[PDB]
């Protein structure tokens, strides 16, 4: 019952940002958390009830507004690279109550960069099953690679004959770094789809690997010779 | 409150039991919470404990020892879907939540018939059908990319399999030379 | 149910004329909370008057203490003047 | 240590007259005010110098925020109550939470509610239930008893959290709270209404306010009519009380482990 927007955002250093959060649960308390790898959730700001707000553990670089009982927005005044994180909004019925749990929003993946020149969409490629594997196991594994993207803002999904399949699918939870020693290293993501040999052997079966990329928006100054690395769907396909 | 400790990572086998411990050192105690956080998703409430005892919500059980300053989240009849992070939080004297760094839980599937092998796809190399004991090591080479092991489920055939991909701009027989692989690993 | 205030007017120490003391007015047992208290010297209100904040009893009623520094004399007459919703007019309670 | 207690009260007033706050919350350790908050200031403040000196600004900032939310909660519960009773105008809502540390080391905890200065709901932390005075109170109880984790939280707070706070405040306010000012006691004799003699036993300058005063006849209890004066604050941290009788006679006073007899 908590709705937070946007799910993804790319920002340039010094840019302002407002994160939205609404709950239709009649909750009085609202919170803004940030999740960073290797540590527990850190509270930026909280709002115990309508008409009041206070600083949490990490308020520097932010400000909040409790617009009403339903909404609590988070603002980044002058975005800084250290503000690149996963943000969570949450609500609870009250504070000063021990038992009342937190209800979280879906999260906002924020990337802050000095320039937008390193933002790249992925190059998607499908790899057909080995003839050796079809003989050895009577099963066919399709591998999908998404490489060279930046930032790490992707969603991989498999579609067989226009319908989205989940069975026989394994996508890496985290992408790997193509240039491990570089600070602005691009990413690679892999996925596997395993079907029956017969299924793959049927040439009426169409297999598509789809990668949703979250990049730049409509209002972003782009001057480079390469096309604007906007939010886009990049796919690869193969037939039976 | 000052500190909450819980292990970084835990691995157990599918169908078995795992106990995730949580120790807290706080100024006051008004309850301990457990949250489940699936990779890329939001945390969801699992349980609350404020007095001593053990509460059971199906395969999930939560225990609190207010004297030993500890709790545990117990998971029974482990399923692959239980692969997630488990966050532990304590409400101090002033009702402020103190969060643990989280525990990532990794479930090893039950491999009924292991068939270790490395195949070439059209490029990419796939290490598949190995036992859940086998560990995949990431490469040391510059333009060589190896992924962590992944578990897929063929629901319609009640089949589970382990797999790791390798690719570069590279020999398929040299692909997983940095990892200790089975002697029975098929190379066509 | 409205409870009318109990008004007690007494000195801090056993009184003696010509010796500095404190005149107390303890207003308790009242409900609801709104009350007005004034100390009087020969009918007129005393300006330099100290008091406690509204206080709470376990029986859900309220109490307060008003006091002022004074030097008692045979001639001077002191009282406490209190008003509360249970009273038509303010009640003047004399110090004895 | 003697018996000590920590209490927190809340007062909610609907439709208040000018100069009356909509919400008040005061904390007490025994007879001493320790914290205050009202809907006018909207700030949690100390009311004892030893509270100000030992609790860092973060404590006041935190409780200011909780009290702002408790203020909101109380305004809404009072509206629901009035709606249940079909009441209009100005009504009051009060809460009292607290605990006691007895001399023998045992403890008590209480949490109760009042509507218009009358008993409404009383928590029983030993059966984890609410005792309701009427059908309106019974409706509220039914909702409050549905949340089993809240009941458990309340019990834990009353038994552990409250005692721990009180033990902290007893140490902070040690020089006030744990001190003893023995009473000054005198027996006054006077011929009142012709043929009637009145015996007055007066005590003053004592701290803590807990005193035992009784009149005895020839060593045993006086099965006559004793009048008792209230334990009144003298305004300097000390207290006064009295006991009177009519006409071998002796006033008995007990204060902080010292027994006093005043023979006539
Ligand atoms: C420090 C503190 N202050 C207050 C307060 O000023 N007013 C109040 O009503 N309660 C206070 N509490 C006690 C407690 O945390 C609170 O009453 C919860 O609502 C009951 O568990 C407190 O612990």
């Amino acid at each position: 019952g908590v709705t937070q927007t946007p799910k993804f955002q790319v920002l340039k250093t010094g840019q302002s940002m407002t994160l939205q959060c609404a709950q239709d649960m009649n909750h009085n308390s609202m919170y803004w958390y940030r999740q960073d790898p290797g540590m527990g959730l850190r509270l930026i700001y909280y709002s115990a009830s309508e008409g009041t707000t206070d600083k949490g553990e990490v308020p520097n670089g932010y400000n909040v507004s409790r617009l009403n009982k339903r909404e609590f927005s988070l603002r980044l005044e002058s975005a800084a690279p250290s503000q690149t994180s996963v943000y969570f909004c949450a609500s609870s019925v009250w504070t000063g109550e021990g038992s009342g749990e937190l209800f979280f929003g879906e999260g906002s993946r924020l990337t802050v960069l000095e320039d937008l020149k390193n933002v790249f969409p992925p190059e998607v490629a499908v790899f057909e099953p080995s003839e050796a594997e079809i003989s050895h196991t009577q099963k066919a594994t399709l591998v999908c690679l998404a490489t060279g993207f930046y930032p790490d803002h992707v969603e991989l999904s498999w579609w067989v004959n226009g319908k989205e399949v989940h069975s026989g699918v394994c996508t890496d939870p985290q992408p790997l770094k193509e240039q491990p020693a570089l600070n602005d290293s691009r990413y690679a993501l892999s996925s596997r789809l395993r079907v029956s040999a017969t299924f793959w052997q049927n040439p009426r079966n169409h297999f598509r690997c789809q990668v949703q990329f979250y990049g730049l928006s409509e209002n972003d100054e782009w001057t480079q010779d390469r096309a604007k690395p906007v939010t886009q769907i990049v796919s690869a396909e193969a037939w039976g | 409150g000052q500190n909450i400790d819980q292990p970084t990572e835990m691995t157990a086998t599918e169908g078995a039991i795992v106990q995730i411990n949580c120790t807290y050192q706080t100024s006051g105690f008004n309850g301990l919470f457990w949250y489940q956080q699936h990779a890329g998703e939001a945390p969801t409430f699992l349980s609350y404990n404020v007095l001593d005892g053990l509460e059971e919500k199906g395969r999930f059980s939560s225990f609190l020892s207010r004297s030993k300053g500890y709790s545990y989240l117990l998971l029974k009849e482990l399923q692959m879907k239980d692969s997630a992070s488990y966050l532990c939080a304590v409400k101090d004297s002033n009702y402020q939540l103190i969060w643990g760094a989280g525990t990532k839980l990794i479930i090893k599937p039950d491999i009924q018939n292991p068939d270790p092998a490395v195949y070439q796809l059209r490029s990419v190399c796939l290490f598949t059908d190995f036992d859940s004991q086998t560990n995949v090591s990431q490469s040391k080479d510059s333009d060589v990319y190896i992924t962590d092991k992944c578990v897929l489920d063929m629901r319609s055939m009640d089949f589970k399999s382990n797999s790791a991909v390798a690719w570069s701009n590279f020999a398929c027989a040299n692909a997983f030379n940095n990892s200790i692989i089975p002697e029975d690993t098929f190379f066509p | 149910i409205q409870r009318t205030p109990k008004i007690q007017v007494y000195s801090r120490h056993p009184a003696e004329n010509g010796k500095s003391n404190f005149l107390n007015c303890y207003v308790s047992g009242f409900h609801p909370s709104d009350i007005e208290v004034d100390l009087l010297k020969n009918g007129e209100r005393i300006e330099k008057v100290e008091h406690s904040d509204l206080s709470f009893s376990k029986d859900w009623s309220f109490y307060l203490l008003y006091y002022t520094e004074f030097t008692p004399t045979e001639k001077d007459e002191y009282a406490c003047r209190v008003n509360h919703v249970t009273l038509s007019q303010p009640k003047i309670v004399k110090w004895d | 240590m003697r018996t000590h207690s920590l209490r927190y009260f809340r007062l909610g007033v609907s439709d208040p007259i000018h100069g009356v706050p909509e919400f008040i919350s005061v904390g007490y350790v025994d007879s001493h005010p320790i914290t205050t908050y009202d809907s006018v200031t909207r700030q949690a403040e100390p009311r004892a110098p030893w509270m100000a000196e030992n609790l860092a600004p973060d404590h006041w900032e935190r409780y200011t925020q909780l009290l702002r939310g408790w203020q909101q909660m109380f305004k809404v519960e009072l509206k629901r109550l009035q709606r249940h009773y079909n009441h209009s105008g100005s009504h009051t809502y009060q809460r009292m939470i607290g605990c006691e540390l007895l001399e023998d080391g045992s403890t008590t905890g209480f949490l109760q509610y009042a509507y218009d200065g009358q008993d409404f709901l009383i928590f029983n932390k030993d059966t984890l239930s609410w005792l309701a005075v009427d059908n309106v109170a019974h409706t509220i109880k039914q909702a409050w008893e549905a949340n089993q984790h809240e009941l458990l939280y309340q019990k834990n707070w009353l038994e552990e959290e409250c005692i721990a706070w009180l033990k902290r405040f007893l140490e902070y306010g040690k020089d006030t709270l744990q001190r003893t000012e023995p009473p000054l006691v005198r027996v006054n004799r006077k011929e009142t209404f012709p043929g009637v003699t009145a015996l007055f036993c007066k005590a003053h300058g004592f701290y803590p306010p807990e005193i035992y005063m009784t009149w005895m006849k020839n060593g045993e209890e006086i099965v006559q009519e004793i009048d008792y004066g209230d334990i009144l604050p003298s305004g300097d941290g000390t207290y006064q009380a009295w006991a009177s009788i009519e006409l071998l006679y002796s006033c008995h006073v007990e204060h902080s482990g010292v027994h006093m007899v005043l023979q006539v």
